[PDB]
Parts: structure tokens; sequence; C-alpha cells
């Protein structure tokens, strides 16, 4: 009889995992402060990693890798890409980004202006975007908007030529879910989702950000065509695969999946020696939400990586059962995989 | 030549000291009766080993050590053991009833009565030193005498020996080998009153030594013998530079490893630990044993140095080790490991090579190796050990459990929260220096 | 990768390799703490004996 | 040399104490005459803890036998090991206590106590370093109940910083001498709450049920019940009488088992308990399930009705210490709800190499659980059922007590129950 605890009541993903574990009759849930647990579904912030792996006779497993915030924090990811040789500053699938600190606080302000002035002089598109974990073609507006805030921000090249779906002439992003187990096998969930925009993309008006941001909460609040083309502005790999064939005469595997699989591998392999729980006194596993952009040349770009992602309402059952199968049951065995293993060198 | 006095306090300190001085004799070729054929200067000399042994007119080499325990059962073993002839009676001090795992009982109730006697015995050794450097205090965090009397002895040492350095070898309490439930209280009580008085303290988590014994030595249920025989290896390698001609003085330990005073808790790493019962093993290269210094499985305290920041790193090599191979492995490891130094400190390594390889106790558990390295590193990841304890402390103190046993000995309940507020600050100090 | 202060002798040698440059209470008081604790012990034991004589 | 002074008062006290000394005498290789005849030195390693050494290499139990009537102590002196006891250590009167706590505590006992203490002092004066005292007695009688608590009070006065543990037999309605036992038990318990460091609660109903339901004894006897109390008393003391990494004195043990001063009441357990299939070897798992089973516990309290503050398991025999550690670590995770989570690592295990006579291996259980309140509730219920109507009170008021002292002993034990209740949540 295995035991586990729950320290994040807001987690929709692991609210179902705990539900499934109990349904097995072989797992028992304890109070959130009881330390005799085989598994911990821990809190997002300030998770006490230092207290794990020190219970005699108990193999302990946690659902967060210590150090993955380097990959999921906007300002942390930019720093990991430019400074890591495996990725290099010349990484071809990540938009040219810069870490800007508000003037009320290194910082890449001058390095950003240099690249910004270079574009303005070459008649090239120069529409950037500022964001933070907490759109404009003018450098003054972007830098002034950051000074009006008080946290770290990032200015990265806004993709001015995004692949637009028809009918609609609309933008979108792709969410892929990757599960990394204790042995550090990289499993890609065969099921992805496209969080699309229900408004015709407009390159002459970045002021109205409803046709530029594909977030599920912004579309269901400020967009007037929510749910017109697909339910909940969410299209799945089967329909998107069929549209690619009819319109572009290609496939999702060849056109986009191959690049996504490469991006996933490249990022997780880069920080493997830094978060691997191979020779550690406890074991880790984490589910990642990767967000991609696809331009009009069928090139896949990396947006960000979410360390505590939610899932599409239709995929909660299949994905969660797979977490238990390959992530939890693989360490605590009970009495065709929905994942695509991304083989690599450890 | 400058002398060093060792002070063993409590059950843990005495037994560990017994295992250390055993190794010291085998290393310096001193027989159980105290004779040393290799020493040609009879009755005197200022050699590298004289920092730890004194010489009599009869040629007996006597350790500069003192054993203290409020109970006579542990020190009686030394009085009749193989090495009984090494020490004289004045060096072994014992009471008649221990501190019952109660810090207050050792610090206030019993300590008061035996404190002036211990200091006087120490003064007798000090009266034999031509240039005393400091003291090496072995004790346990959980023991009532080890935690309670040590803290009092330290306070009095900083008074009677102001300018002398003091180093601790502290045993971090582990549940797998301890039957005591209050050791968190004692640990936090002793690290509080002892902080301002210790200049550098090496913690040994019994949890670490235990798994090192089961994993590397294939001992299903290890004993204190098995645990001490190992610890003395790590202690020997850390003290080897004081007894042999290699680099030298106790002042170097703080200067080299402790930039900020409160953060005087280095992390030790030792390799290779090979089982003598093994038929034969591939003699690990300098690169391999040096690469082992960054596996947590070889650390005296279990923690992740990849998620802290370093402040210093020494590599104490013993055996067949040459500088060319050390730098080769180092460059190899830098391009593979996660080693983050603080910005106010350089990113480098002090290295000392001693050509005589590590000595092993005959019939012991440790196999003879051709080259061994002990790394001393001041990581902020050792703050995990304080977090672990401070949590347990908080769990019980919230219900005031076991507090009456302490107050029953004259200690005030405020000394608990006072000691805890000090550990909360010590945890903050580490996070300030190590996190961004 | 700079090796410095290479020190050698017959029993061993020592050196330093750099990879990158940088960027008390008195005896009076102790006797009081000890006696004050012994005084609280005396008062608690007194209250015990008083309750026992009653 | 950490000597322990033993005391046994009253009929039950002396009879149980007697069998106890019979049990450990055999374990330490001491025959009925005081001579040593063992084949191992572990038997003499810690012999002075419970035995004095006389001329001719004789070992005399450091036991002081006390009673108001002579009946029982004449039995012991003519018992199997009777002649082993120091003839001076027999302190007894003639009036008897009439199964009345007042008589043993205030009147008949008051006249004999000073002579008992004279003997205690004589034994203490020869103890190189006295560990503390242990008392055997019942709480439903008058002598061991009334005078035993009186002795304890007078011992704490003369030796205030010495450990005072007791083995106390709780009266049950199933094995009852007199109807006033609830009066005597309640009056004794109040004394034990104040003046004892360890009190092992032994409910006769539990011993009975064990002898009946488990051991398959149709008609159990006070002699059958006492055999169990001999084995348990021998078990909880193995860490004291034999050498091991445990070490520990009476004070080191209490500090680690008693987190709150007045919650120092334990429910002991023994295992195996086998009916005469009696020669079958017992595996390390089987010792452990029974040990934590409620039927093998002697407090008539269901541990699943409370939470453990602390727990200590002492194993005896040639078994796998690795496998021992494995099984103990398994029980706690199976029943986590019954252990408090604010006392880290509150389950301790000790191993000894000498097994009890005739057993390949045994397990002694010591439990500081909050379920022990049910034992006190039963006592308090029976007590009030009588006291509300002042039934049988004249037997006590006649001896000099007032109704007020009864109302105090009532409230004091109901507070003890509430205390146990708050920590169970
Ligand atoms: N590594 C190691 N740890 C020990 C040894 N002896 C005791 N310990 C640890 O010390 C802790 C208890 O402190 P002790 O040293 O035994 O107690 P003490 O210092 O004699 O003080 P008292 O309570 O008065 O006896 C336990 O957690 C043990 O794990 C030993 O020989 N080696
Ligand atoms: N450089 C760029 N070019 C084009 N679009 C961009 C962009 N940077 C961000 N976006 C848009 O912003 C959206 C994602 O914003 P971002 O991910 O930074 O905020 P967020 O983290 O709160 C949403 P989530 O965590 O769910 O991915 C995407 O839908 C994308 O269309
Ligand atoms: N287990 C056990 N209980 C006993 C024994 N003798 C008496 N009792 C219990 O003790 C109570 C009576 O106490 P008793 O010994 O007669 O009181 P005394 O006057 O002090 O000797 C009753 O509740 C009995 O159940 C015995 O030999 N074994
Ligand atoms: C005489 C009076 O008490 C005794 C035995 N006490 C005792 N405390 C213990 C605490 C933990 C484990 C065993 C213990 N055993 C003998
Ligand atoms: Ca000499
Ligand atoms: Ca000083
Ligand atoms: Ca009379
Ligand atoms: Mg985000
Ligand atoms: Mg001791
Ligand atoms: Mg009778």
């Amino acid at each position: 009889m295995y035991t586990f605890v729950v320290r994040d009541e807001n987690s929709s993903v692991y609210a179902e995992v705990s539900r499934l574990l109990l349904a097995t009759g072989q797992w028992k849930r304890l109070r959130k402060d009881n330390p005799r647990f085989n598994l911990m579904l821990g809190e997002r912030n300030r998770l006490p990693f230092g207290r794990l792996g020190h219970e005699p006779g108990l193999v302990q497993l946690v659902n967060y890798y210590r150090g993955a915030d380097k990959l999921c924090r906007k300002a942390s990811l930019v720093k990991l890409i430019k400074t890591s040789p495996e990725l290099s500053e010349s990484c071809t699938w990540f938009p040219e980004s810069y870490v800007i600190y508000p003037t009320n606080l290194t910082d890449e302000r001058e390095v950003f202006l240099a690249a910004y002035n270079r574009r303005r002089e070459g008649r090239e598109g120069n529409v950037w975007i500022a964001k933070s974990s907490a759109i404009s073609s003018e450098a003054s507006e972007l830098l002034d908007f950051i000074d009006e805030q008080g946290q770290v921000h990032v200015i990265q090249k806004y993709l001015e030529k995004p692949l637009l779906l028809e009918p609609g002439h609309r933008k979108f992003d792709i969410r892929s879910w990757v599960l990394v187990d204790h042995l550090y096998n990289i499993y890609l969930y065969r099921e992805g989702v496209l969080r699309t925009s229900s408004e015709p993309y407009n390159s002459a008006n970045f002021q109205d950000k409803t046709c530029h941001l594909t977030n599920h909460c912004i579309q269901k609040e400020y967009s007037k065509n929510y749910g017109r083309y697909e339910e909940g502005n969410e299209m799945f790999f089967e329909e998107f695969n069929q549209y690619l064939m009819d319109a572009l005469n290609t496939t999702l595997e060849n056109s986009i999946l191959l690049q996504i699989k490469h991006i996933i591998r490249s990022c997780l392999m880069c920080i493997e020696p830094a978060i691997s729980t191979k020779h550690l006194h406890y074991q880790s596993f984490q589910l990642f939400g990767f967000d991609f952009m696809v331009d009009e040349e069928l090139k896949v770009w990396l947006i960000e990586v979410n360390g505590a992602p939610a899932c599409a309402q239709k995929l909660y059952a299949e994905l969660c059962q797979g977490i238990v199968d390959v992530a939890i049951s693989s360490v605590f065995p009970l009495a065709t995989s929905i994942f695509i293993k991304l083989h690599h060198h450890h | 030549m400058r002398e060093c006095i060792s002070i063993h306090v409590g059950q843990a300190g005495v037994q560990i000291g017994n295992a250390c001085w055993e190794l010291y004799c085998l290393e310096h070729g001193i027989q159980p009766d105290g004779q040393m054929p290799s020493d040609k200067t009879i009755g005197g000399g200022d050699d590298s080993f004289n920092t730890f042994f004194s010489e009599t007119g009869a040629g007996k080499h006597v350790p500069r050590a003192v054993f203290v325990d409020l109970e006579p059962t542990v020190i009686d073993e030394v009085r009749t053991g193989t090495y009984r002839q090494l020490f004289h009676p004045e060096q072994l001090i014992t009471g008649k009833e221990d501190a019952a795992n109660n810090y207050a009982r050792g610090h206030y109730t019993i300590g008061k009565e035996i404190i002036d006697l211990v200091l006087d015995r120490i003064r007798k050794l000090a009266d034999q030193c031509t240039g005393l450097q400091g003291f090496l205090v072995f004790h346990s965090f959980g023991g009532g005498t080890g935690s309670g009397f040590t803290s009092l002895l330290m306070e009095r040492l900083s008074v009677d020996y102001g300018k002398k350095s003091k180093l601790e070898f502290s045993i971090y309490p582990a549940p797998q080998v301890s039957t005591a439930v209050v050791e968190p209280y004692n640990s936090i009580l002793t690290t509080h009153t002892t902080l301002e008085h210790s200049d550098c303290a090496f913690m040994v988590d019994n949890e670490a030594i235990y798994d090192i014994c089961r994993r590397n030595l294939d001992i299903e249920r290890p004993t204190y013998t098995n645990l001490n025989r190992l610890i003395s290896q790590i202690v020997s390698s850390i003290t080897a530079s004081l007894r042999f001609d290699g680099a030298v003085d106790l002042t170097e330990f703080q200067t080299n490893l402790v930039p900020y005073p409160r953060i005087h808790f280095p992390l030790a790493t030792y390799a290779p630990v090979i089982s003598a019962e093994k038929a034969y093993h591939e003699q690990l290269s300098v690169a391999e044993i040096t690469n082992a210094c960054f596996e947590p499985a070889n650390q005296m305290v279990k923690c992740d140095p990849r998620h802290g920041k370093y402040m210093a790193c020494c590599l104490l090599y013993r055996g067949d080790v040459v500088p060319k191979d050390v730098n080769a492995a180092i460059a190899t490891i830098k391009t593979k490991r996660s080693i983050q130094f603080v910005d106010w400190c350089p990113t480098g390594f002090k290295v000392g090579i001693n050509y005589q390889p590590p000595t092993v106790v005959p019939g012991g558990d440790l196999a003879k190796v051709q080259r061994a390295v002990c790394m001393l590193s001041n990581t902020t990841a050792i703050a995990e050990a304080w977090a672990r304890l401070d949590h347990k402390f908080d769990l019980m103190y919230a219900k005031r459990a076991f507090v009456h046993w302490y107050v029953g000995e004259g200690m005030e309940e405020g000394e608990f929260s006072e000691a805890r507020e000090d550990m909360a600050a010590l945890e903050k100090d580490y996070e300030e220096v190590g996190v961004d | 990768m700079e090796v410095i202060e290479l020190n050698k002798c017959t029993s061993g040698q020592s050196f330093e390799v750099i990879l990158k440059p940088p960027s008390d209470p008195s005896l009076e008081e102790i006797q009081k703490k000890l006696e004050a604790a012994e005084e609280r012990r005396k008062y608690q034991e007194a209250e015990l004996l008083k309750h026992l004589a009653e | 040399m950490r000597e322990i002074v033993h005391i046994q008062a009253g009929q039950c006290g002396n009879q149980i104490g007697a069998k106890f000394w019979e049990v450990i005498s055999d374990e330490h290789g001491i025959d009925p005459t005081g001579s040593y005849h063992g084949d191992s030195d572990l038997q003499l390693e810690r012999i002075n803890v419970y035995y004095n050494e006389a001329t001719g290499n004789k070992y005399v139990p450091r036991a002081i036998l006390v009673d108001l009537e002579p009946g029982t102590m004449d039995s012991v002196r003519s018992g199997p090991f009777g002649q082993i006891f120091r003839p001076d250590n027999f302190v007894f009167g003639q009036s008897g206590a009439g199964n009345n706590w007042a008589k043993g505590h205030y009147t008949e006992g008051a006249e004999l106590v000073d002579s008992v203490l004279d003997v205690v002092r004589k034994e203490s004066e020869s103890c190189d370093c006295l560990q503390g005292f242990q008392l055997t007695h019942s709480l439903g009688g008058g002598t061991g109940s009334g005078m035993g608590t009186l002795l304890i009070s007078k011992i704490r006065e003369e030796y205030p910083d010495r450990i005072m543990n007791t083995f106390s037999v709780m009266p049950s309605p199933k094995v009852s001498d007199t109807v006033v036992e609830p009066y005597n038990a309640t009056l004794s318990v109040h004394q034990l709450v104040e003046n004892t460091d360890e009190t092992y609660c032994i409910d006769n109903e539990a011993l009975y049920d064990i002898c009946f339901r488990t051991l398959k004894l149709t008609t159990p006897t006070y002699g059958d019940l006492n055999h169990l109390v001999s084995a348990t008393m021998s078990g909880v003391t193995t860490c004291l009488r034999f050498p091991g990494q445990l070490n520990a004195d009476l004070r080191k043990l209490a500090v680690n088992m008693v987190p709150f001063p007045r919650l120092h009441f334990f429910m002991p357990g023994f295992a195996p308990l086998t009916s005469r299939q009696q020669y079958r070897a017992l595996t390390v798992p089987e010792l452990t399930q029974q040990m934590f089973d409620s039927k093998n516990m002697m407090a008539a309290c269901d541990p699943r009705h409370g939470r453990y503050l602390t727990v200590a398991a002492i194993f005896r025999g040639r078994m796998s210490m690795k496998e021992v550690d494995e099984q103990m670590l398994n029980v706690q995770n199976k029943n986590s709800s019954y252990f408090v989570e604010w006392i880290p690592n509150n389950v301790k295990t000790a191993v000894c190499d000498i097994p009890p006579r005739g057993l390949k291996m045994s397990a002694t259980f010591i439990g500081n659980s909050t379920a022990i309140q049910e034992l006190f509730k039963r006592i308090s219920e029976q007590f009030t059922a009588m006291f509300r109507r002042k039934a049988f009170l004249h037997w006590y008021t006649g001896e000099g007590m007032d109704e007020m002292e009864f109302t105090e002993a009532e409230s004091n034990m109901n507070d003890l129950v509430s205390e146990y209740q708050q920590y169970q949540d």
C-alpha cells in the first residue's frame, strides 16, 4: 500500500492523478503535513526539496524537477539559451530575445537598441513584444512600458508572418505536453492542441491585441468570435493534420512535429546534468507544457515552457492515466503507449 | 613546532576519537605501547607528528588529547583496550550518570560541576605546548553531553584561550542509528550557543556514513565500529596536513574555507570507499576519484551542491597523485559538472598532495587504495541540513513536547525560541549568499 | 587555467589552480548563567517539597 | 554500576514481583540459592543492576517485600526462589489493609511505612549510583494501592531526582475482588500522575481475555495472569539487564518516551502468545503483526481508538537485524493515522541476542498511546456510579477521609482524560 500527499489544491492535472491513484485501492492519501509518503504532489512555489529522500526505507518521488525554473521563467529561459553552448545565441528556433530590467532596479538594453536600430535602418520588420512572467514597432514605447512596471521583462521579436488558418485568416499556437520520468526518458504526448484565435489577424493594428494573442483566457473574454470555427478555440492534431493535407499537401508529423520533437529534446538534454535525479537520494518527474509558434514558411518557433501546465479538457483522462502508468507506477508498480519516446544519449 | 589539543566529548566523540588515534598511530608507525622506532630524537623533537603527540623520557609518544564523558561505560573501554598504554589516567575524565539526552542537563545541571576539572586537565596539556594552536573538538549533536557540555566547554575555552582557534567535528543525528527523539532540540540548542565560539565545523551526517557503508562496503546492518573506522579516514585526511610535511596550521582552515564567520560549515567528500571483502578492484584514476568528489553519494552530508553556490574548494590527495593528472581531471570535470561560485570569490581549487597513501586498519572494512582524495567545499547546499532539523524542531516545539525535561534542569523556555530564531537567521544568511 | 604557488618536498606537494578571477561573554557572565539556572532548579524543587509537606 | 531498587507491596504486588524475580533469575543464571551457574558472561555483564553481590559470589535480589498482612509474604518465602530474598527485606505487619486505600495510605499503612523506608535507605546507601526505583502492585486493593502510592510519595521526597517507575495492575469488572476497587484505583491513579516517571498499565481483564481467547485457557488463574506479567516485566527491562548498543538508563529512557509530564502511562505488549503448534518457528513478520495487534496488548485498549505518542519495540533472539528494521518500518506506513506526525521518528527498535527461556525469539511492546484514556474512562465511570450515591463511602470516611478528597481524585483523573483527548486531535 503506497502513500502520497497533495500540496497544491489548485492543480487540475494532479487532482485527477490523486483521483486515479485512490481508485486503484493500492494508494492511500495522507495529510499534507505527514512525511511518511512514497509520493508528493507538491506546491508550485518554494517546494522544500531539501527535506526529501531522508526517510529510511521509503523510496520518495516528487512531481517537480529541482531546477526546471531555468526553463520555464521568461527571463530565465532567454538566459539559458544565449549562455548555453548546446543552444548557442545563434539558436535557429527561438526568437531573438533580450532581458530588460526596469530602470528602477546583466541588462541587455543597449544590446537590444543596437539590433533594433539595425532593423529600422534596413527597411525590415521591427515589431517587437514585451512580456513578463508576472506589442509595438517603436523602441520608445516598449522600453517606457517596462519602466512603468517593476519586474524583469523580456523583449523578443514579434513573429510578423505567422501561419494563418482558413477560413478565418487567424493566428494560433501549439501546446505539446512532455513527461520526463525519473530515468529521464523524454515522452511526448501523442496528443497536442492548437489554441487558435477567432479573429482575422491584422498586421496594421497591434493596438487591438485580440488577433495577436492566442491565450485561452483572452479569447474567451475579449474576442467576439469565440467558438465559431472550433470548440473552445482548440483544434487537435487530427483536424489540424487533415487541414495541412488539404491546404498545403503535407502532414503534421513531417511539417511541424519533427521540429517540435527536436526542440523538446534540445532543451531537456541541455539541462540534464543539472536536474537529473540519477544518483540522488530522491527521484523526480515533471510534466511540461511547451508552447510553439508556426510561421508561414512552416518553421516551428519556441514561445515558452510552462512548468505547471493545465491540460485540454478532452485529454485530461488519457494524459493523466499515462502519468500514473509511466511516471508513478514505473517507480511503484501495482499488483500501446500514448507517448512518443525521444531516445537520446544520457 | 606548534601543538594541537584534541577534545572528545560524549559517547560519539570518544568512540570516534578512539578510531582516529588508532589510525594516527598506524600512520605514524606508533605501536600500542607508545613507541616509535622511526623517531630517532628520543624524548623530544619538533617534527610534523609532534603537533599531535608528545614524547616522554622513556620514548613514549602520548596523544595530546582529552576524553570527557559524564558516564564511565564508554571511556572504560579505552582504559582497557589495545591502546590503553598510550594515554595516562589524567587524560580520561568521567562522571557517574550521563545527561540522559538532555542538553540542559549536560550544559547546566551536570556541566557546572565538572567544567572546572576538565579545564584544569586541559591546562596540564597546554602547559606542555611551546606554541599552542587550538583544539579539535569531537562531539555529537544529539547527545546530551555531546551537545550540552560541548557548548559550555567552548564558552570557557574562548575565555581561557582567547586567541586560539577551535574546530569541531560534529555528528549530525540520523534516525537509522539513533533511538533518541529529542536530538533536534539538542542540535539546535548546541549550534546556537556554540556558533560564535567555533571557527570551522565539519558535520558528519550519520545518515550519509550509513548508506556509504551499506552501498560501498556491503554491510547490511553497520555498527558504530564500521561507522567510526570510516569517519576517522575522513578526519585523518583533513588533519593529515597538521601531522605530515604537506600543505599546515589550524589558522589556514578558516582562512581557506570560511570567508563569512557564521558560514563555517564546510562539506566533506571522500573517495574511493572500496570494500576489502572485494576480490580486487580497478584502481580508480585521479580523474575518476576526483570526479567522484561531485557525486552526493560520497558526501558526509546528503545534499545537492548543484543547486547551491560554492565559496571554496580544497582537494586533499593522498597516495600516487601528481599535479599534471589533477589539472587534467579538473578541466574534464568543469566541462561536465554544475559548479556555481559566488561572484565575490574566485573560481578555483587549492590542492595538496601527500604521497603516502591512505592507511587502513588491519582486519578492517576499508580496502587499501593507491590514491584517495578528500574534498572540502563550502557550499550553500549544506543549508539543507539546517532546514531538515529546524523543521523537526518546529514540529515538536509547536506542541511544547519534551520541553519540561529541559526546564526541569533550570533552562528557560525562551532559550528554545531564541536558539530557533538564530537558526532562522542562519538559514537566511545561506539563502542571501547562494540564491539569486 | 593558471597553476600557482607550486610547493614541493619529499612527502608531497601543494599548488593552486585558478579557472576564473572574482567579480564574547566573560567568565563572570558564564558563572551567572550557570548559577541562575541552578537557582531556578532550587526554586522548582522547593515548590515540590512545599507541596509535599502540605 | 547503575543499580535499581525493587519494591513489591500488597498481595498482587508481591506475587507478581515474585514471579518476576523467578523469571530474570533464570535468565541471569542465578538459582534459588543465589549462586551463579550460567554459561555466558552477558549474564553477569549487568548483574548488579538488580542483584547485590554477597560473600562467596552470591547474588541477592535488591528487592524489598512489603505488605500489611503476612499471608502473601509467607508464600514467597516458602516459594520456589523464596530463600533467595534478603531476610531483612521482608517488611510486613499484621492488621492488613482490608482492601481499603485509606487504611494502606493513612492509618494501618502509616504505622509501617517508616520501617520500609529504613530498608530502602539501606539499599540506596550501598548503590554506587542508584538509577531509580521500580514498584509492583495492584490499584484495586489496599496495601499495594493505598500504601504503595504512599511509599512512592515518601520516596520522591527523600530521592526527588531519582526515577520512579511502577508496574500497576488495573482492576477490571471482569476480574474483581471487591466493589470498592474503583474507589481504590481512582485514588491511586491521582498519586501516579504526580509521582511516577513510567507506569505500565496492566488491565486484568486484558490478561484474562488473552489467557482465555488466545492461549485457549478455559479457566484462567491469578497464576496464569502473572506468567504474562513476568514475561512483560522481563521484556521491558532487557535493555537494562543485558549489554547492547542501546545503553541507556532509567532517565534516558523516560526522556525519550514521555513528551508531557503527566502522560507517562504505557500499554505493554508481548509476543508471541501461543497456545499448547507451540514449537513452530516464528518469523520476523509474525512477531511484528501480533506485537502491534490489539489482542497481544495488556491494557484492554484498542490502539486504533487513539494515537501513539511514542513506541518502543525490543526484540530478543538470534534474528536478522536488517530484516527487523525492514518489518518495523513497514507497520508504521500501513497504519500512519495512529501515529502523531508532530514527534519525528517516534518509533524506536532495540535488539538483544539472549531470548527468554524456551523461545527462539520474542518481542516486547511498549506503547505510549492516547487510547489509554479508555482504561481511565472505565475506571472513572465505575467510580462515579458509586460516588454519586456515596455508596460504600463509610468504609473510607470512617478511616479519616472526607468526601472532598474523593471529589478531587475524581476531577484529577477526568482532567488526565481530557489531556489525552486534546493530543489525540
Ligand atoms: N558516528 C557515530 N555516531 C554516534 C556514535 N555514538 C553515538 N552516536 C550518535 O550520537 C547520538 C547520541 O549522542 P551520544 O554521544 O550517544 O550521547 P552522549 O554524548 O554520550 O551524551 P549522553 O546523553 O549524556 O549520554 C546518536 O544520534 C548517535 O547516532 C558513534 O560511535 N559514532
Ligand atoms: N514573439 C512573438 N511573436 C508572435 N506571437 C507571440 C510572441 N510572443 C508571444 N506571442 C503570443 O503570446 C501568446 C503566449 O504568451 P506567453 O506564453 O508569453 O504568456 P503566458 O505564459 O501567460 C501564456 P501560456 O503560459 O499559456 O503559454 C501566444 O499565443 C503567442 O501567439
Ligand atoms: N494479575 C494479578 N492481579 C492480582 C493478583 N492478586 C490480586 N490482584 C488484583 O489486585 C486487586 C486486589 O488487590 P490486593 O493484592 O488484594 O490488594 P492488597 O491488600 O494491597 O494486597 C484485585 O483487583 C485483583 O484483580 C495477582 O496475583 N495477579
Ligand atoms: C524498570 C522500570 O522501568 C523499566 C523499563 N523502562 C523502560 N523504558 C523504556 C523506554 C524505551 C524502551 C524501553 C524502555 N524500558 C524497568
Ligand atoms: Ca622525537
Ligand atoms: Ca574565538
Ligand atoms: Ca494499629
Ligand atoms: Mg507562463
Ligand atoms: Mg553516554
Ligand atoms: Mg486479598
